[PDB]
């Protein structure tokens, strides 16, 4: 029967099927109730999920006329060995998605209790992740700022160092011109201004060196947040899928409309 | 790069009253000058050269007049300051220093490049440094669009220039909907032509009862005919001496459109308002219009085997990765998952490398793809990522992507990619769980402090190139019931996201030639093509070549992430070129800007089409500028958007100066809100406001924050900032309510005060999209004969979590009104006393049905007494739409389509005019009917809504990352169901929420 059939998933959604068939090999299949109300066979081929309708007319089944098969099971089983290579060129129906392979916790109260625990652990981890993400984006933004300010310091330093070259160029002639004219006061004035300039360059060089240092430290903490993020992410998906399974079981076992 | 902070200096938000500035003289000397923070550079230069006499070698300095200042800005640029009338606090300096230099080079060019780089918020000179030939070719080649536009803007120089600056604010159809027509007395309107008559200011009202089909000059004619058969020639001449303008704003009726077709008129007919127009001379407008010129830039003035010949399968070599950021005491191995895609579809089964340890990321492995190289279609891409595999618990291994990147298998010049390649990988976009990111941008991460991956593309003893259209055309010729007519019509009408069976694909492909009768089927048929086959693609090209054009609303679908083929997208652009109105372009601009992200190359027909229109229409140009400006911070699009904005700013004419005024007003507001968020977060509202006004009272602040155009509406002028009516709200992220005077002469007839909320801290992109969809929903209804009047106030995102929200005047939240279940009906009873009570109730019921259908369909964030508000008017307004679609599915795995807006007892009482059995009244029957109509209307236009959502998947919006998020709209509209089933569905939804009442 196509009720006892493992590959048959009844009232499942295309969105749900896509998850069930994501990153699977060709031949992977599952049957379901059409996105109406008449069944749909979904099959993985060339990285895609090909939807193949299961036509029915006067108790006869097939993909195209003539309708040769008597049941949906006889239809699946035939192509489970015979292969779809002949009907429109291309694989078989090799790897079924079993509705039985994945885990029935005895009682309604048992499932209810476990779901409550999962749902709780989920909200806990969710918050931990969103918090780590807040710091991930804040650190990433702050590093980027720092990187632009090192670029600005570099250009600042370039201007000031050119300023020394300008003093060196001009003053060399005038220091000679003042030593002869015996004007030592003005020589001391040229020297005081150059000293003034290089002391500033030293402050600007240390302002950058301090910023380059905060940047090494922040690039380091960015690397840790990322490391941490890459560990929470997979657990959080699994923990969310486990929860979502207990929520579905609860619905399936209970009174339905 | 863009400026790190909003401050007057690096690490200083605001400069103290006086500040020391290092002045680097050209004689080598350094002068420490005490400068007042708002001193213009003219003064600073003057006071510095005075002081320069005290220092040695003053003999070497030329006249102060021979120089200008240069300094390092926050953007790390060496900017030269030619506009010496600029103040010191407005320079954006990194440190307080100024270098004295004599101006060299092109003053004219240098100045424009400063103005462009300021509007962009990035120094233009950064694009000159980009080695990439595509980047350079794009800058040069795009200038033809810039030339095309400025040249067209000067034919009939006085008029054509005005048609650019003040375009006609017209609807797409002159044909009035029958419900609008019945508002007119015997098919004619009563307009009020106001005129300011020289010598004295005063007014005067020429109340006219004219036909609504009247062209503005016919309205101008009948205006004369009343104010004065012998002088019919006097009017036949002087009608070209005056133009019509809307009272209270800069909206002009320049083109020959029927009066009712103008949006200001069309609205006035509907809301039973009197259209107040102002008559002014053409001469008094064409004189204000300046001579905008396009100059060619510095950069513009400076300096084989076929693919179908290669007889081999595609292969790519993965050499190595630099590093990954992962704990070894958590993950087991790392590998490179790769895939060959055509949009979002793998062309072949994805190929992983071998599993290596994170400490040793070296593969030097050749990946083999089940794709014959001639079969590779033009838009073929390589999507790849570095994932972390760990199977510590159970048989199931947990794969987690660490970094991704995508490469176009063909360069911008149809060249197949060859040899070694270094690719800097991107971070995983939050919420993306999939191992590959095919919606992702192509190209290397510009930040080189990210994992680099070394790739090796095959060499074929020559340059491999994609075949010419003549070769592909040839191959296509080489490659070659009434129940079938019904099935084809059936497929063509189904939504863009519904299932196509392999049987329906084979059917559509086998009947490819008949399709041409029903052109609306092109997307379903395009999904029936095998893109991993050159034979079917070749045939497809010849069919699309001579494919009849489809409606723009249908053409847009061919521009999303599912249709990457250049011939497909080219067809799409041509439909829009021929049939897309400027109204519809302005309407769907968010999406049109957004889809530029999905385009393979910088230079394409879409970028050209949009840019052309932005330079042809100043309204389109204004939002085109802002939509791109608001994403400049996003390193995934900054270069594309920077280059496009650059070409826009060169050719937008005078509007650059106006745009700069808005940008500078915004940056001051960003600085002000940044102070209150950090430095003064732990402060009291009374002390926070004292700081707020003190800062706004400043000369520099007033100069920048007064007299500019509202970025929410460029037709809205923002005059003097009325500081007294400016308020920091006591709510979420403490927004700034700002009040401006409307400088318009007859501002009294529209609004004298323009209020705009300034939010810094929250992302508004999602709110912005919800109000656009709501605007689009109202039109669907208005044109279908429904007066379901909602109030979609303006919301614009102006940057990274920064934006503007139009303030809603005369509105109060339900909670505020409840200050008993009759309190609400009583509030509206007191606010609307007498005869006008019936109109307020009709308005509340109409806005209720609108917001009920609109909220339910979109799945908007749960409503409450703070989320909902009412205007004195009777008008209902919803505020805050931070969530939409199945936003609750990840937090709580409940598969439930919910009713966000459940009409409470208070709501039904108001609709029922104070009756007791509210759900039994004739007034509630009329309400349900409105909803059932509204719902079916949107469900009729479902494809339009699905495509609009589809066009946004690459945006980065939390609630819109996959087609499976769009599946929510497919449930609320029950597309898989029938019209009778969906209506029956909606009814049960409304019944379960309200607990009975919704009768069939
Ligand atoms: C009468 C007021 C009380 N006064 C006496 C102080 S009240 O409290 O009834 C009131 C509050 C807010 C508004 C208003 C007007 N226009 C708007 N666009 C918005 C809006 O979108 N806000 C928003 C908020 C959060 C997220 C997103 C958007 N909010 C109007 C009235």
């Amino acid at each position: 029967s196509l009720q006892d059939a493992e590959w048959y998933w009844g009232d499942i959604s295309r969105e749900e099927v896509n998850e069930k068939l994501r990153d699977t090999a060709d031949g992977t299949f599952l049957v379901r109730d059409a996105s109406t109300k008449d069944y749909t066979l979904t099959l993985r081929k060339g990285g895609n999920n090909k939807l193949i309708k299961i036509f029915h007319r006067d108790g006869k089944y097939g993909f195209s006329d003539p309708l040769t098969f008597s049941s949906v099971v006889e239809l699946i089983n035939h192509y489970r060995n015979e292969s779809l290579a002949q009907y429109n060129p291309d694989v078989k129906l090799l790897y079924p998605v079993s509705k039985y392979q994945q885990d029935k916790e005895d009682n309604i109260e048992a499932v209810g209790k476990k779901l409550h625990e999962y749902n709780t652990q989920f909200q806990e981890k969710s918050r931990e992740y969103d918090r780590l993400y807040e710091e991930y984006t804040r650190t990433s933004q702050e590093i980027q700022m720092k990187r632009t300010a090192i670029e600005a310091f570099n250009e600042t330093i370039k201007i000031f160092e050119e300023q020394c070259q300008t003093q060196e160029r001009y003053s060399k002639e005038y220091i000679e011109k003042f030593k002869r004219e015996g004007n030592e006061k003005e020589i001391q004035r040229i020297m005081h201004n150059y000293d003034k300039l290089k002391s500033r360059i030293s402050e600007i060089i240390d302002s950058r060196r301090r910023l380059e240092e905060d940047l090494k430290k922040q690039a380091a903490e960015y690397r840790e947040i990322d490391k941490r993020m890459n560990s929470i992410k997979p657990d959080l998906i699994q923990l969310r899928k486990t929860r979502d399974q207990y929520l579905m079981w609860l619905t399936q076992k209970g009174v339905r409309q | 790069p863009p400026r790190p902070s909003s401050g007057e200096l690096w690490g200083i938000h605001l400069m103290p009253p006086r500040i020391l500035v290092e002045c680097l003289l050209p004689n080598g000397m350094i002068v420490t000058l005490e400068c007042l923070r708002e001193a213009t550079l003219i003064t600073i230069k003057h006071e510095l050269f005075k002081e320069a006499r005290k220092y040695p070698l003053h003999q070497l300095l030329q006249d102060e007049s021979s120089y200008i200042f240069v300094s390092v800005t926050q953007e790390a640029e060496r900017e030269e300051f030619f506009d010496e009338t600029r103040r010191l606090c407005d320079l954006r300096l990194f440190q307080p220093f100024l270098k004295v230099i004599e101006p060299v080079g092109n003053r004219e060019e240098k100045i424009l490049n400063r103005e462009i780089g300021f509007a962009i918020g990035m120094p233009v000179c950064e694009f000159d440094m980009v080695k990439d030939p595509e980047v350079q070719d794009f800058r040069r080649n795009i200038l033809n669009v810039c030339k095309e536009a400025v040249d067209l803007r000067d034919l009939n120089s006085p008029h054509s220039r005005a048609m650019y600056v003040y375009p006609p604010n017209v609807e797409s159809s002159p044909e009035l909907p029958k419900h609008i027509y019945n508002k007119l007395d015997k098919g004619q309107i009563i307009v009020v032509i106001w005129v300011i008559v020289s010598p004295n200011n005063d007014k005067q009202k020429y109340t006219l009862k004219i036909n609504h089909d009247c062209v503005p000059e016919q309205v101008i004619a009948e205006a004369i005919r009343k104010k004065t058969e012998q002088l019919k020639l006097c009017v036949l001449e002087y009608q070209g001496k005056y133009i019509l303008k809307v009272c209270g704003c800069d909206e002009y009726f320049l083109e020959k459109y029927p009066l009712s077709q103008y949006k200001y008129i069309r609205s006035c007919i509907m809301l039973g308002r009197m259209p107040n127009l102002m008559l002014m001379a053409k001469e008094s407008l064409y004189s204000q219009l300046p001579m905008d010129c396009f100059t060619m830039p510095s950069y513009s003035r400076r300096i084989t085997k076929s693919l179908w010949v290669i007889n081999s399968a595609l292969r790519i070599k993965i050499l190595c990765a630099t590093y990954v950021n992962v704990n070894i005491r958590d993950i087991d191995k790392i590998y490179v998952r790769t895939g060959i895609y055509h949009g979002g579809e793998p062309l072949c089964d994805n190929v992983n490398t071998q599993r290596v340890p994170c400490s040793n990321p070296r593969w030097n492995e050749w990946l083999n793809y089940d794709i014959y190289i001639p079969d590779l279609p033009r838009a073929a891409r390589l999507c790849l990522s570095i994932c972390s595999v760990k199977g510590r618990k159970g048989a199931k291994e947990e794969h987690c992507p660490l970094a991704w990147g995508n490469i176009n298998l063909f360069d911008y010049t149809d060249t197949l990619v060859s040899g070694k390649m270094a690719l800097n990988l991107w971070p995983v976009p939050h919420g993306l769980e999939d191992l590959l990111n095919p919606i992702g941008v192509t190209g290397s991460n510009p930040n080189k402090e990210t994992p680099c991956l070394e790739l090796e593309f095959d060499w074929f003893s020559s340059v491999v190139k994609f075949p010419d259209m003549s070769v592909i055309e040839e191959h296509a010729n080489w490659s070659v019931r009434e129940n079938d007519k019904e099935q084809l019509k059936a497929i063509s009408t189904r939504d863009p996201l519904s299932e196509i069976t392999e049987q329906e694909k084979d059917f559509l492909w086998s009947h490819r030639h008949y399709c041409v009768t029903i052109p609306e089927i092109l997307p379903k048929l395009l999904l029936s093509v095998k893109w991993n086959s050159r034979d079917e693609v070749a045939q497809m090209y010849c069919l699309v070549k001579d494919w009849p054009p489809i409606k723009p609303e249908q053409a847009m679908e061919l521009l999303d992430c599912n249709y990457p083929d250049p011939m497909v997208r080219g067809f799409a652009v041509r439909c829009l070129e021929k049939y897309l109105t400027d109204d519809k372009l302005s309407q769907y601009l968010i999406q049109l800007v957004q889809v530029l992200k999905y385009e393979q190359y910088l230079d394409n027909l879409l970028v050209r089409f949009l840019l052309k229109k932005a330079l042809t229409n100043q309204r389109i140009g204004h939002f085109f500028f802002w939509h791109l400006k608001s994403e400049m911070h996003n390193k995934t699009v900054s270069q594309r958007f920077g280059l496009l904005l650059e070409s826009y700013c060169r050719a937008c004419g005078m509007y650059l100066k106006h745009l700069n005024r808005q940008v500078e007003a915004m940056e001051k507001l960003i600085n002000l809100t940044d102070i209150l968020k950090q430095e003064k977060k732990d402060e009291t509202q009374k002390v926070q406001m004292k700081f707020l006004v003190e800062q706004m009272r400043r000369p520099d602040f007033m100069d920048a924050l007064q007299g500019f155009l509202s970025p929410l509406n460029p037709a809205h002028q923002l005059g003097n900032l009325r500081l007294e009516e400016c308020e920091i709200m006591s709510s979420a992220k403490r927004p700034l309510k700002l009040n401006w005077e409307n400088p318009d002469i007859m501002s009294e007839l529209l609004f004298q005060n323009n209020i705009i909320m300034f939010k810094n801290g929250d992302d508004l992109r999602q709110d912005m999209l919800t109000l656009q969809i709501i605007r689009i929903m109202e039109n669907i209804w208005q044109n279908q004969g429904l007066d379901l009047r909602m109030l979609p106030y303006g919301c614009l995102s102006i940057g990274d979590c920064v934006g503007l929200i139009e303030w809603v005047r005369n509105s109060h939240t339900i909670m505020q009104i409840q200050c008993n279940s009759h309190t609400l009906h009583q509030w509206l009873k007191d606010k609307n006393k007498g005869e006008i009570y019936d109109a307020a109730i009709d308005l509340f019921t109409r806005s209720c049905a609108g917001y009920c259908v609109a909220t339910f369909i979109l799945g908007i964030g749960d409503r409450h007494n703070s989320n909902i508000m009412v205007k004195d008017d009777g008008q209902l307004v919803h505020i805050d739409f931070g969530h939409f679609l199945d936003h609750k599915k990840k937090k709580f795995g409940y598969k439930r389509e919910r009713v966000p807006f459940v009409l409470t007892q208070d709501f039904l009482i108001v609709i029922s005019k104070g009756a007791q059995e509210c759900t039994k009244t004739r007034e509630f029957e009329r309400f349900q009917e409105m909803c059932y109509k509204a719902y079916l209307a949107i469900r009729q236009h479902a494809n339009l809504f699905i495509n609009l959502f589809s066009m946004m998947l690459g945006s980065g919006m939390p609630e819109l990352q996959s087609f499976d998020d769009i599946a929510y709209i497919r449930k609320t509209l029950a597309l898989d169901k029938t019209e009778q089933e969906a209506l029956e569905y909606f009814m049960k939804q409304m019944n379960d929420a309200h607990h009975g009442g919704w009768t069939t």
